[PDB]
């Protein structure tokens, strides 16, 4: 690979989800007997948009979707004594 | 000069005043053999994160 | 000199004045966002102790230094791989354009891949590429090597071709969720629509409106092609990590007040009880070298992950939408932008709505028929001289007040500045 | 995994306090680490050349430490900020950003408290089936061109109909739907249909 020599991880042809980033587009994962696998990292399905002059796209239903997000606020206080932590 | 690495033959045309050779970071990167008068490259031995 | 601030301009204010542009230059700006830098491992019993026993030895004395410098690095280079994924990877479905190029006059052949070329980047991505630019070998045997990326050029290249077939061929929508096609008309007024100008005026001036971003383009091309200063930005981080390195590795030249910075130099000559001060002395620079260098680079990683975060949310909100934001995705009224690959950064393209023309005009806040007070609904009353009309704000389209254009309030000793006018009746 | 965010923020902060913990055991280059051992075997002269490099040891130590806590902390503090906007956009109004209050069209947002940190539940507008349709710019009834007030012209093959952008509600194009602008002569792919009149 261009980020160096993998050795004990069979090539494959398919591409899958990037489990652990090796690097240059190579990623590891354990499947399939099991044993580590490399491959190149895929980035979704391929999709073709049948756009023309005149053809629209407009919905007729919808599903109401509840998104988590998760974000830090504040972390542990710590108040380290300077002069015993040197000259306990 | 103690060190280890790989020695190469270099084509680097010394002078008859040039002993050693540094690199950039102040380290040789070429020598002359005492007895015999030729120029040698100096690399460290093959390495790398694992 | 003094430094001037700019040209001086009076506006004519007045009471019963306005100024309504009657045309408008569709404008593209660019702009640069650094997204990541390169990566640094530095071996730091290399470092300090190249090819050396006893100064490992005396190195491990000192505790965990080189682990947690190790670990630090290790965290910079991971979070420089998220930055680029949370950047370039808003999308979890490549999209591709359709064959035929039949989007109304529009010409985006320069920002598409070209199938011709190996590396399926685009002219200005290729522009862009080439603008940025042994010391690397020496870097490199005395323990300063550089870790490849995870997502390469051609990744990065064919999200940033995803993101624009997705914007010229559904618009917003796929942002929010599937795909919908829509004609790159009814995109324009659905933009036109955003900013405050009625849709008619695309229908009416699609011709020039797609001249217009043609030589828009051909003139952002030019400017990537003429100049060399244009990408700065991020040649600033990458010279900047080039003379953090060649520092870093210029340091080990140093004696620190040792005999000698060579370690073979002291172990040739000294023993092994009176070269451990030396030794010593040379640890304790090079570790504090270390240190410093890498306080440096997590502030440097703090900036590029405000930088990368920055330029994510203009990501999502100018191209993935039409972001009302003022002077956010470019200046000017915002229609829509498209991201460009760069050497560990993004460009976008704002395409923005500019006014041309504008003409003085007498105004009144309301209009009063029959003692009852009329008020624009969408517009603003606007007055040639002799006759009264109602237009609308970001452009001149003169009409009759009528009653479907005006709603009646009040009465007329209660506006101040209002003028009498017939209200036409349908 | 769900909150791994806050999670790696603990274990740094345990982490780091470890680490110093660790390298209070470290020599620096001293005949021993424990200061009562160096103070109860030798001279004052002899004692204080070892105290020096402890005291050098531990200063250095203590002053990394802190470098890396306000790094943190000034991370922290980012991450504050943008929770502390996201609540007021998302949760105390309607932000219509983009990729901001979830992905979708937002609606509302929820708070949940967390340990050190916050929890948003964000709710979107999301649409899932649609349909192909044909569209049009504007129509010509009487040499006049209308256009759509709010929505888009759709045909279903034989009838053009009306309807919001997000959703499908087929209305009968009438003059109060759409308004008239210009003539039939400039718009580029302009179609004929009839417009009725109240
Ligand atoms: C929009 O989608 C929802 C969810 O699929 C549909 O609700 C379902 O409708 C079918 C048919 O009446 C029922 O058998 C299911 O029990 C419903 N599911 C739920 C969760 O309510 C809804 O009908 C769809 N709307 C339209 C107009 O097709
Ligand atoms: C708005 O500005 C544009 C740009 O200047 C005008 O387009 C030019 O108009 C002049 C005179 O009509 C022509 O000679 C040029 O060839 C036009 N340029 C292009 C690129 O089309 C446009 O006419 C202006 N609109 C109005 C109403 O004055
Ligand atoms: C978009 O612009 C490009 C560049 O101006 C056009 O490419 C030109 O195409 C013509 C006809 O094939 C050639 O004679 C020129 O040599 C091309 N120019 C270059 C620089 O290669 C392209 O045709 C335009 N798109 C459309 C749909 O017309
Ligand atoms: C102000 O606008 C009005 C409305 O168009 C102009 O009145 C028209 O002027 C033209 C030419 O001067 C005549 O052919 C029309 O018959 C006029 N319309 C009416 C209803 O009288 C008026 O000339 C404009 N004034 C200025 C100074 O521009
Ligand atoms: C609009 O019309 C009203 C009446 O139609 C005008 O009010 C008159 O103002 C004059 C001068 O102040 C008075 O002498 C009249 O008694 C008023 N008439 C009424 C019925 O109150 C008003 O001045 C007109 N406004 C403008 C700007 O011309
Ligand atoms: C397109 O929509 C129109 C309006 O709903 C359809 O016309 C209706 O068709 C049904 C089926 O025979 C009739 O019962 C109604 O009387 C029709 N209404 C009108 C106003 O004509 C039309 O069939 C639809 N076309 C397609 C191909 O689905
Ligand atoms: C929409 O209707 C108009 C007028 O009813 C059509 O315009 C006529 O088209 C025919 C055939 O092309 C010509 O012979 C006439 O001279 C046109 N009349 C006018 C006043 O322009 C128009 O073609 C219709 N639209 C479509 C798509 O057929
Ligand atoms: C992958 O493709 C190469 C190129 O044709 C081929 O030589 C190789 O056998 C393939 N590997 C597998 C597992 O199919
Ligand atoms: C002695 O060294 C000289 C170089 O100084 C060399 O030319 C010569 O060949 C050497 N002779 C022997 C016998 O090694
Ligand atoms: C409007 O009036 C001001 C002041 O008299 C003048 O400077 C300006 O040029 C006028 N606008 C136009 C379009 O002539
Ligand atoms: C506008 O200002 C002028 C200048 O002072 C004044 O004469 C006029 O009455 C004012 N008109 C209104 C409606 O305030
Ligand atoms: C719309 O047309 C495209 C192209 O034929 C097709 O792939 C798609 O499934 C159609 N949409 C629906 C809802 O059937
Ligand atoms: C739409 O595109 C097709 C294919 O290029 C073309 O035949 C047709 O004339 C176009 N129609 C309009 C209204 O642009």
């Amino acid at each position: 690979t261009r980020a160096g020599c993998l050795i004990g991880a069979e090539h494959v042809n398919n591409s899958y989800e990037c489990d652990i980033p090796i690097g240059a587009g190579i990623c590891a994962s354990y499947q399939t007997s099991q044993s580590i696998i490399a491959y190149t990292m895929s980035l979704g399905a391929e999709n073709s948009v049948a756009y023309s002059n005149n053809s629209i796209a407009i919905p007729t239903n919808f599903t109401i979707s509840v998104t988590t997000e998760i974000l830090p606020v504040s972390m542990t206080k710590t108040s380290v004594d300077c002069t015993m932590y040197i000259c306990g | 000069l103690t060190g280890t690495g790989v020695l190469t033959e270099s084509n680097k045309k010394f002078l008859p005043f040039q002993q050693f050779g540094r690199d950039i970071a102040d380290t040789t990167d070429a020598v002359r053999d005492p007895q015999t008068l030729e120029i040698l490259d100096i690399t460290p031995c093959s390495f790398g994160g694992v | 000199y003094t430094m001037s601030l700019g040209a001086e301009n009076s506006v004519a204010y007045s009471n019963n004045s306005i100024a309504i542009p009657t045309n408008f230059t569709i404008s593209v700006t660019t702009e640069i966002l650094p997204v990541s830098m390169t990566k640094t491992s530095v071996d730091c019993t290399m470092y300090i102790c190249g090819d050396s026993t006893e100064c490992s030895n005396l190195l491990l004395q000192y505790g965990s230094f080189c682990t947690q410098l190790n670990r630090a690095l290790t965290g910079i280079a991971v979070e420089q791989d998220k930055n680029t994924q949370e950047v370039f990877a808003q999308v979890k479905q490549i999209y591709k354009t359709p064959p035929i190029k039949d989007f109304g006059g529009f010409n985006f052949s320069q920002i598409l891949p070209d199938p011709s070329k190996p590396s399926k980047r685009s002219f200005i991505e290729d522009l862009l590429f080439n603008k940025v630019t042994d010391l690397i070998c020496a870097q490199k045997f005395n323990g300063l090597t550089v870790l490849p990326p995870l997502l390469t050029d051609e990744m990065i290249a064919q999200y940033t071709s995803a993101l624009l077939a997705g914007t010229i061929t559904s618009g917003w929508t796929f942002g929010a969720g599937a795909a919908l096609q829509i004609p790159f008309a009814m995109q324009m007024a659905y933009r036109f629509n955003g900013i405050g100008v009625t849709q008619n005026v695309l229908y009416e001036n699609q011709k020039l409106i797609a001249n217009q971003f043609n030589s828009a383009i051909g003139k952002i091309q030019d400017s990537l092609s003429s100049t060399a200063s244009a990408l700065g930005k991020l040649q600033d981080v990458v010279n900047q990590n080039a003379q953090a390195l060649n520092t870093l590795v210029k340091q080990l030249s140093s004696n620190f007040g040792a005999i000698s910075s060579v370690l073979n130099d002291i172990l040739s000559r000294l023993d092994k009880v009176e070269a451990e001060v030396q030794i010593d002395r040379l640890i304790t620079g090079r570790l504090q070298s270390l240190q410093t260098y890498v306080t440096q680079q997590l502030i440097r990683a703090a900036e590029i992950r405000a930088s990368a975060n920055l330029a994510a949310t203009k990501m999502s909100e100018c191209v993935l939408g039409q972001s009302k934001r003022v002077d956010f995705c470019g200046k000017g009224y915002h229609l829509m932008s498209f991201p460009q690959s760069a050497p560990h950064g993004v460009v976008f393209l704002h395409v923005t709505y500019v006014p041309a023309q504008e003409k003085n005009f007498t105004t009144a806040p309301a209009i009063c028929h029959d003692g009852k007070a009329h008020f624009p609904r969408e517009g603003v009353f606007v007055s040639n001289g002799t006759h009264w009309f109602v237009t609308q704000r970001n452009f001149y389209e003169p009409q009759i007040i009528t009653t479907d254009n005006t709603f009646v309030s009040g009465n007329c000793d209660v506006v101040i500045g209002i003028v009498n006018n017939t209200v036409y009746d349908p």
